[PDB]
Parts: C-alpha cells; structure tokens; sequence
C-alpha cells in the first residue's frame, strides 16, 4: 500500500517489465555505439533471467 | 529411394505414424502374464524412438 501509496504508478510485470527497456537500451546501445554500447548490451538481457526464473517458473524453455 | 520406386507402397515418414502404433498398441489387451504384456511396454517405446530423436535433437523435450 504505501508503496503503491509511494508510487501511483505500476507496471505490467515479468518480462513485460523486463523486455521493454533492453531494446531502448540495445536502440541506445546501438544509437550509442560507444563502448558504453556494451554495457547497454551487458543490461540488455539481464532484465530477461527473471524471465528465465518465470521460464523456470513455468518449467519450459527460455531460449525459445 | 529406389525402395519408393521398387515399392508402389511407401508409408509416412517423419513420425506420423510413429504414435498411433503406441496408441493402438493397447498393452493391458495382451493379459497373459506379462511376458507379452511387459514387452510390448518396451515396444510402444522403442517405437517412439523416431519422433524422440527428432523432437529431441530441436528445441524443447523430445516428449514435449
């Protein structure tokens, strides 16, 4: 509560909140083209273990 | 593939047919000990064998 008191705001969860930003940070990555890109490719996937934990959660496979 | 034209009869590959011998098979209907019974549970899935590999060698299980 008072988090959602704390913030009046909130998000579709699992890889939903985890794939949307990776690919802005990738689109920057790729936009950024520095050597901060490969951070930004380091972050990219990162969002997605959960998602692997979710994958495991569901027990199926994460690659796909 | 000489067999194909050696043979007018062919019969389907790529595991189509692989199921439904194990389907039909129908193990309990041998009853008389398990001599029959017991190996044809073994057959069934030495059949499978096939799509396994196949459905193995992929992504997922070979069973998913």
């Amino acid at each position: 509560c008072r988090n959602v008191l704390l913030d009046p705001q909130l998000v579709p969860g699992g890889g939903a909140s985890e794939m949307a930003v990776a690919h802005a940070l990738t689109e920057k990555s790729k936009a950024m083209t520095g050597v901060e890109q490969w951070p930004y490719r380091a972050v990219a996937q990162a969002l997605e273990v959960i998602p692997r934990t979710l994958i495991q959660n569901c027990g199926a496979s994460t690659i796909r | 593939v000489k067999n194909a034209i050696d043979d007018g009869c062919v019969v389907p590959g790529a595991g189509a047919v692989e199921v439904a011998m194990a389907e039909a098979l129908i193990k309990h209907k041998p009853s008389v000990k398990g001599r029959a019974q017991l190996g044809v549970q073994a057959f069934a899935d030495a059949l499978l064998i096939i799509p396994k590999v196949l459905a193995q060698n992929s992504g997922f299980d070979l069973q998913e």
